[PDB]
């Protein structure tokens, strides 16, 4: 699903700047050869996320995230919701 | 049915949610409020009190202080005596 | 208050307009006989202006 | 947004920019303009083509809050996606709306 | 009687003696959180003592939440230690205890309608605004909310000699309603 | 679907007559008809289940807190709900550990006032191995009372305590 | 006595489901979450073995075979307009640092232009807009956000593309069509049905030309019963009666090329004395 | 005038079109008129005799209600319609012995259990106790 | 231990079942209420004399309860009760809105299944049951087949003999997850079927209030129950104070257990069935007798039986995914007009697909 | 200020409304017209007597469509009820609401929560907690001569 969603975020990204190369007159070829090259480079545990509302008990933290890309132990994973709980 | 009990009017709970979430009006570093300020000198000539703070969203007290550092009121007998941004 | 004001007092308009107001439309009912009870619910009046 | 373009997939893609400006084959304005419309592709992307809930419980070392971004520390975690568990030592959660 | 109030929370305040920018602590600290569209002030919390201390850019600090006096003087010593690091020049001027909440128990259910109807002039009970009757006692300037389940909060006192003499003076008072 | 109601009218025909003797519950039983009221046309599956339902009311009419003339009734009604049937294998009474012990105090307080009809009836129910003796009745998933101040004070009781005093 | 019986009163106050209880038994008190697959369970998955919520089929309802148009239709949109929209944003942004006058008329002509452009896409019908079933959409977005969830991606890419698309023929078969049908399998063989739809003529689906074929066979069931196969059949039938049921559905499925029906016919009219 | 001019009145109305730019509109449609009412000091509402109206100096009165909808439109492609129906707006004096009194239809046996004449012809009111006619 | 309500008519408290039997066999210990042997002028004189003895009557006593208190079919029915007045009505009511009136599928099906095994006698005697043998009425719940089962959640029900060692019920549950073939036969559908997964994923544990007993006798079965106490072991989880056990040192007769209460056997790695001990009675001498058959089948669900997409004339031997050719994403397919959409002429699949084969739940199960 | 004048006075002359019943008619929220009723009670430097429950009912079964007899029959049932401990600490308008349930469903009018949750301004689950804690003792609350249809015997 991961790699499934960065190749629909990669095309999404070529389909919709295609007339900027376009227009600024850098020929197509150079946007080609961007897409492959991200597609290439694309081969400390961080998660970049939103906050729907971190809440807070006297000690317990309860966070609803939204959208959000976790690197865990080298691996990248996404979740559209994540309902985490921890005590301080 | 009527004037039936209700814990808060509906639109009283709805307009003070949109204060409390639009929050405080920040007061910026003097050098950026005289930049928006002169910016926008040139889309018009004269501007209203009321009007400029919209457009420089800072608060009534600390923007007329800024105003009188440079700027001027000219008494105009059409409709009222409105501040020049022009300091001379 | 309004239409109770104007049955109260006879005085027709609201009540800073009484300078217009028309009056003595309403009255208090005559309850000394029966028959002067019916006469005074068909009293026709004939404004002079 | 500046938020994602700190992961793998915007880590390649500013490297890929980069690698594509000093071969002198873009310019610097467009680059940064591809930057901006690939911030916003992986929103729509993350909100709309993204369906699965984690759910994780640890012990949050630290915490902070800034110009609206908390920073979570945590400790000794379990993230829990569909059916498979993914135990973390520690993990820093960056969250920002 | 032989039950004293525990106390539950202890608000102290102290003068750090230096202007803050507080970005800039809430930046580099380690529990700070710093919301200027929720409040003006900087949100740090500890473990050890388990208190939190809201800290103004004018430089006075608010250290609540410790359960004794010296907790509380400790704590707020802590914070002045974490401004410090961070590149303030903080001192410790003028630490005050503010306000002193205790709880206590007397174990037996209460009267609270008798209580208001013979203590009018102290005591505001509205069971449509709070399930509880508040007290105001005037020997002490102490606020006690009194319940039903016998449970009773004192509130208000700076000293904890406050604390308790408050709730000797309202004991025989509550012994006087046991349902 | 009815049943109860039939069930409370001969045990009330029967507490009206303040009896125990099987003789008068077979007058009611010729009386009512009341045999056929599984005569009429049934599947098996529906008539087994009608036939569960009616021994299980029966049986709860045996057990306190009933008064003795309605628990003998309960006693007979079931006799002659299990003996007619037209289930060919006949439904069980399903009856309870924790009742047992009560049961058989009834039993022995039946054989005890002599009221020998209903201890056979009892008698012939348990050879003829009419009980099913689970852990509870109403297989688990997911009126004519008795008063306790009778127990308390009665006649006799307030008779000793006059003579004592 | 009296007492503990109030407290069993108070207790069936206090008393409390089943549901609670199904497919994730297990599950915590935070987050509801049963624990994670065992061994065996990662095993199985591992070899492809279907879970049964995988395998779990529903009908197409008619209100999704119209929110799909819509969103097919919608998405389309969305994708060419978003470069378009992309580009006037970006001739924006030259215009408003341009330090110059020509140019910046230049810019603005390019922007009527992108302007233009844009209002072709919008004013594009629908036919040509839904495409040519075999080109890709945003298929996880409308198993989210048109969809709450309720259809996956690959079920929404398949029924849209292999029988929901416009240029798919879902008009009822003509007996020449069907004859045409018959004549070509039969020649084509039956086993190239791709084949079988493109030579057909008419847009059919291969699904739509094997299903009517099917429909319309006569060598599907056998028609005529033998020795072996009702000594099978009796073979069959005393292995899975539990009494005077005898299921015919589980029975079939191990007699070849025939229907319950044909199996009750036999069991019923010539297999029992009766 | 109840039955019909009230209503006309209410009918003709135009519509309310306030503009802040987020827009709202006041329409009125239905009328309803309660039995002539009193409400005591803790606010019970119970019929009004006109025997008590006269007694206790009260006027006959009869509330009124009318259907509003309110619509508004905040130029966001959304409406949002919200009726309050039967929403009180005053009381009407009620002419006695008339349709909506109380006493309509009333058999002569049932006024001399209100304490009121059966020849008594009606046709006034009763505002703050006094019988009032409206001269033609 | 005594069974006792609870909840107060949903469940027991949790109880041994081997003291329980044991209370019962104790109650009737030399009463001949527990007999298992079939019903049977000079036994009148015996029985009459019996009677005396155990009512202390006299004979003539005894003989005259034994003449009164006698036993004392035909469709019609004269002269009505309440119930029977009903069921005129109900029987009036169908003759005129019914025009076969006979037992449908369903009803025959629930009946065959309950009484399929009445009375059946042991072929051999050494497999009788003893007199006082505890049977359990076990219903396990079938697992979510089609989507409606979560609302009415489907069982079937099993006799369990008390004193009948688990995986005696273990191996006798019937789940289709028993019989699902693995991996993919996309490429060539004709490969010798890799053995079902009764074979390869031999584990299973009942868990009965905190105790997971494990079906660790074979040596392919590993501790699925290892799962859910490490699970369990981390942050609490409101579960706590797990046990194990070996399932086959254990027997229904050893379980501490509550009536009426669920309880779980995952079984094929997480195909869970959850287990409710419906009711527990001495055994009759009406019911089967045997034991080699003895955790048997009371009733079982019916499930329907997917079918052939393209011809709804056979069932579904097929389950296929991503088809080039299917309208449906998993499109099911009998084995003829899955050979015709998806292969050439020698087994060449034809487009882009992955089949596999597809037990039928409706049939197997 | 007005509406906390207003509160003030109502409960004075000794038909008190509820700060939900000033809330319905004035246009600030019911936290605003308590804090202002505590600091005028202050300044002013008097006192109002305490609710009692009999005092919310007249008004409360008029509202509803209930008879005099259902009226009484409330009255009398709350009134006991505080009597009795049944309800320690509880307002006495979800007592009130309570008691009317009871009479209500007891007697030949029924109303539900739902409505008498709309008349009293208490909210439905109040109603449940506070009659769960009158359920066991609805006999001896209710007046001893009461005429009904349904029997208090039997109630949900
Ligand atoms: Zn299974
Ligand atoms: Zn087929």
């Amino acid at each position: 699903t991961v790699p499934k969603l960065y190749r629909s975020v990669i095309e999404d990204v070529i389909n919709d700047v295609r007339d900027i190369f376009l227009d600024d007159g850098v020929d197509e070829q150079v946007l080609m050869e961007l897409k492959t090259l991200w597609e290439n480079k694309l081969m400390e545990n961080v998660v970049v996320c939103q906050y729907d509302k971190i809440h807070r008990s006297k000690n317990k933290w309860k966070f609803h995230l939204k959208d959000g890309i976790m690197n865990l132990n080298g691996r990248d994973y996404i979740f559209s919701k994540a309902i985490g709980d921890a005590e301080w | 049915t009527n004037y039936k009990p209700v814990a808060n009017h509906q639109y009283n709970i709805e307009y003070e949610r949109k204060k409390k979430e639009d929050g405080k009006r920040a007061r910026a570093d003097k050098q950026h409020v005289l930049d928006m300020l002169f910016s926008a000198f040139e889309k018009h000539q004269y501007y209203n009190l009321k009007d400029l703070v919209d457009i420089t969203k800072q608060p009534v007290v600390y923007l007329k202080e800024i105003l009188k550092e440079i700027g001027v009121q000219n008494v105009k007998g059409i409709h009222k005596n409105t501040w020049e941004l022009k300091p001379e | 208050d309004g239409l109770k004001y104007s049955l109260a007092t006879g005085n027709w308009g609201d009540q800073k307009k009484a300078h217009q107001a028309r009056a003595g439309v309403s009255q208090v009912l005559n309850r000394l006989t029966f028959a002067s009870t019916l006469s005074h619910l068909r009293r026709l009046n004939s404004p002079i202006g | 947004y500046q938020l994602y373009r700190n992961t793998t997939l915007g880590n390649s893609l500013q490297e890929s920019l980069d690698e594509l400006i000093q071969s002198q084959q873009i310019t610097p304005q467009l680059a940064l303009q591809v930057l901006l419309q690939f911030d916003k592709a992986i929103n729509a992307a993350l909100a709309q083509r993204v369906r699965n809930r984690v759910n994780f419980r640890g012990s949050l070392n630290t915490y902070r809050f800034c110009d609206n971004v908390w920073t979570f520390v945590l400790n000794d975690v379990e993230f829990r996606e569909v059916t498979e568990l993914i135990k973390v030592d520690k993990v820093k959660i960056v969250a920002c709306d | 009687s032989g039950i004293v109030p525990q106390l539950q929370n202890i608000v102290s305040t102290v003068n750090l003696g230096c202007k803050l920018d507080l970005k800039t602590i809430a930046l580099r600290a380690r529990n700070a959180e710093y919301n200027p569209k929720r409040f003006a002030a900087v949100i740090m919390r500890i473990r050890e003592p388990r208190t939190t201390a809201l800290i103004f850019s004018s430089g006075k600090m608010v250290c609540t939440g410790a359960k004794s006096e010296e907790q509380s003087r400790l704590a707020a010593r802590k914070y002045a230690r974490v401004v410090q690091k961070l590149g303030f020049p903080a001192k410790f001027l003028d630490f005050k205890i503010q306000n002193m909440v205790g709880s206590c128990d007397v174990k037996f259910p209460i009267r609270l309608e008798g209580l208001v109807l013979t203590h009018q002039q102290f005591s505001s009970y509205e069971p449509e605004l709070f399930p509880g009757l508040i007290y105001r006692m005037i020997k002490p300037r102490i606020v006690l909310l009194i319940f039903v389940s016998g449970k009773v909060v004192l509130t208000g006192a700076k000293v904890r000699a406050e604390i308790y003499e408050a709730f000797e003076n309202i004991y025989p008072i509550l012994k006087g309603f046991r349902k | 679907p009815g049943l109860q109601t039939d069930c409370e009218a001969l045990l009330s025909r029967f507490q009206e007559t303040d009896s125990v003797r099987f003789e008068d519950f077979t007058e009611l039983w010729r009386n009512m008809k009341f045999g056929t009221i599984f005569c009429g046309r049934m599947r098996n599956l529906e008539k087994n289940m009608f036939t569960k339902e009616a021994l299980a009311l029966a049986w709860r009419y045996f057990l306190p807190p009933y008064t003795f003339q309605i628990r003998v009734g309960a006693l007979y009604l079931l006799y002659g709900l299990y003996n007619t049937q037209l289930c060919q294998p006949k439904q069980k009474i399903r009856v309870a550990l924790k009742d047992w012990d009560e049961v058989l105090k009834f039993q022995q307080d039946l054989v005890n006032a002599q009221h020998f009809d209903a201890a056979y009836i009892f008698r012939k129910l348990r050879l003829d191995r009419a009980f099913h003796f689970t852990a509870m009745p109403k297989l688990l998933s997911y009126k004519d009372p008795s008063d306790r101040v009778m127990k308390l004070i009665t006649s006799d009781v307030l008779e000793e305590m006059l003579n004592v005093h | 006595q009296n007492r503990e019986q109030q407290e069993e009163l108070m207790r069936d106050l206090a008393g409390s489901y089943m549901g609670h209880f199904m497919k994730p038994y297990f599950k915590d008190k935070v987050t509801g979450v049963g624990p994670p697959a065992n061994e065996d369970t990662r095993e199985k998955a591992a070899q492809g073995i279907k879970a049964f919520e995988e395998l779990l089929v529903t009908k197409w309802k008619n209100w999704e075979k119209a929110l799909l148009r819509k969103s097919v239709v919608s998405d389309r949109l969305q994708r060419l307009l978003q470069p378009k929209l992309l580009k006037l944003e970006y001739l924006h942004q030259k215009q408003s640092k341009v330090s110059s006058e020509l140019e910046r008329q230049a810019l603005e002509k390019q922007g009527r232009e992108a302007e233009k452009e844009i209002q072709d896409i919008n004013q594009l019908p629908e036919e040509a807009l839904l495409g040519n079933r075999l080109d890709s959409h945003d298929w996880e977005k409308i198993s989210n956000i048109n969809f709450e969830g309720s259809r996956s991606a690959e079920e929404i890419r398949k029924f849209w593309q292999n029988s929901e698309h416009p240029s798919i023929n879902k008009q009822e078969w003509s007996r020449e069509e069907e004859e045409r049908l018959q004549a070509i399998a039969a020649a084509h063989g039956h086993l190239e049905w791709q084949k079988i739809a493109e030579e057909l003529g008419t847009s059919r689906s291969a699904f739509q030309c094997l299903q009517k074929f099917q429909q319309h066979n006569k060598a599907l069931k056998r028609k005529e019963w033998t020795e072996e196969e009702d000594r099978m059949l009796t073979q069959l039938v005393q292995e899975m009666r539990v009494g005077s049921h005898i299921p015919y559905r589980r029975i079939v499925y191990y007699m070849e090329g025939r229907d319950s029906m044909q199996l009750i016919y036999r069991w019923t009219k010539s297999l029992d004395p009766g | 005038f109840i039955q019909m001019s009230v209503q006309r009145i209410v009918e003709d109305a135009p519509p309310i079109d306030l503009q802040a730019p987020p827009r709202y509109l006041l329409k009125f449609e239905q009328i309803y008129l309660s039995k002539p009412t009193h409400w005591e000091r803790d606010g019970a509402p119970s019929p009004m005799m006109p025997n008590e109206a006269r007694l206790r100096n009260l006027t006959y009165s009869a509330p009124l209600y009318v259907d509003i909808t309110k619509t508004v439109i905040k130029e966001g492609e959304e409406q949002l319609q919200t009726q309050h129906q039967k929403t009180f707006i005053g009381k009407i004096p009620i002419m006695l012995r008339s349709t909506y009194c109380l006493l309509n239809g009333l058999t002569d046996r049932d006024l001399c259990e209100l304490n009121e004449c059966p020849l008594d012809p009606g046709g006034y009111f009763i505002i703050n106790g006094s019988e009032k006619v409206l001269i033609a | 231990n005594f069974p006792e309500y609870e909840l107060p008519e949903l469940n027991t408290r949790a109880f041994h079942v081997g003291a329980f039997g044991e209370l019962w066999r104790g109650r009737l210990r030399g009463a001949g209420d527990l007999s298992l042997r079939e019903p049977p002028a000079a036994d009148s004189d015996r029985e009459d004399a019996a009677v005396a003895r155990d009512l202390d009557c006299s004979l003539e006593a005894a003989a005259e309860l034994r003449a009164v208190c006698g036993l004392d079919e035909v469709i019609p029915e004269n002269t009505d009760l309440v119930t029977l007045g009903v069921r005129k009505r109900f029987l009036e009511h169908r003759e005129e809105t019914i025009t076969i009136d006979r037992a449908c599928r369903q009803e025959t099906f629930v009946y065959e299944m309950e009484s399929h095994a009445i009375g059946k006698k042991p072929e051999n005697s050494a497999d009788m049951i003893e007199e006082g043998e505890l049977i359990l009425s076990v219903n396990i719940l079938y697992p979510v087949i089609f989507h409606k089962h979560k609302e009415h959640k489907p069982y079937q029900t099993m006799l369990v003999l008390g004193s009948q060692k688990l995986t005696q019920l273990r191996d006798s549950i019937r789940c289709v997850s028993d019989l699902q073939i693995g991996g993919e036969f996309s490429n060539t559908p004709d490969q010798a079927p890799e053995h079902i997964s009764k074979d390869l994923y031999k584990s299973a544990f009942f868990y009965f209030e905190g105790t997971f007993y494990n079906d660790k006798r074979y040596p392919e079965c590993r501790d699925l129950s290892r799962t859910i106490i490490e699970w369990s072991e981390s942050h609490d989880r409101g579960y706590g104070k797990f046990q194990t056990a070996r399932m086959e040192d254990f027997t229904f007769n050893d379980l501490c257990i509550k009536l009426g209460f669920p309880y779980l056997y995952c079984h094929q790695g997480d195909c869970e069935h959850v287990i409710v001990i419906t009711d527990i009675r001495l055994v009759h001498h009406d019911d089967c007798l045997d034991r080699t058959l003895y955790p048997l089948l009371i009733k079982k669900h019916w499930l329907w039986t997917r079918k052939c997409f393209v011809c709804k004339m056979y069932t579904a031997r097929w389950v296929t995914n991503n088809d080039s050719f299917a309208p449906e994403d998993p499109c099911f397919f009998c084995d003829v007009c899955f050979r015709m959409l998806h292969y050439d002429s020698e087994g060449n699949k034809l487009g882009e697909f992955l089949a596999y084969p597809y037990v039928d739940p409706g049939t197997f199960n | 200020i007005a509406s906390a004048c207003l509160y003030i006075a109502c409960r004075q002359e000794g038909v008190p409304r509820t700060f939900k019943e000033i809330c319905a008619v004035s246009r600030i929220s019911k936290k605003e017209i308590g804090r202002c009723f505590k600091l005028i009670l202050k300044a002013l430097e008097t006192s109002v007597d305490l609710i009692t429950t009999g005092d919310f009912m007249s008004r409360f079964c008029s509202n509803l469509c209930l008879p005099k007899q259902v009226q009484m029959a409330a009255t009398h049932i709350a009134r006991k009820a505080v009597e009795l401990d049944l309800v320690p600490g509880r307002s006495p308008i979800s007592v009130a609401a309570a008691a009317i349930y009871m009479a209500s469903q007891a007697s030949a009018e029924k109303r539900t929560q739902k409505e008498i949750g709309d008349i009293a301004g208490v909210a439905d689950v109040t109603i449940r907690q506070s009659y769960r804690l009158i359920y066991p003792r609805a006999p001896d609350l209710f007046p001893t001569d009461f005429k009904f249809d349904t029997p208090v015997d039997k109630l949900p």
